[PDB]
């Protein structure tokens, strides 16, 4: 909303205003790699235990 | 009477808030250091006299 200053003549006569304005979010992402290996592997299943 | 009471002046003092304002001092005298350009003719179109 803006506002008013009542002037005089002869300046024009201003109105009220109002502004409406809508923003789109905007969507990105990020990423990590956590990477394991084989031998790694059957130790936690259990298997080479 | 030469010099009267000055009806001019039996007025009583109105009544009085406490204001915010600059007050400095120049010279002898305060006085309000002002610049309106915030308070008034902030976002509207109307420029700054």
């Amino acid at each position: 909303h803006q506002p008013l200053i009542a002037r005089d003549g002869p300046h024009p006569v201003e109105q009220p205003v109002h502004n409406y304005m809508t923003k789109v979010i905007d969507r990105r992402a990020l990423n990590a790699a956590f990477s394991l290996a084989t031998e790694a592997i059957a130790l936690l299943t259990g298997e080479a235990l | 009477e030469a010099n009267r009471e000055t009806l001019d002046e039996l007025e009583s003092a109105p009544q009085t808030t406490r204001v915010r304002a600059d007050l400095v001092a120049i010279g002898d005298r305060l006085v309000f250091l002002e610049a309106l350009e915030k308070r008034i003719y902030a976002a509207t179109n109307v420029p700054y006299p």
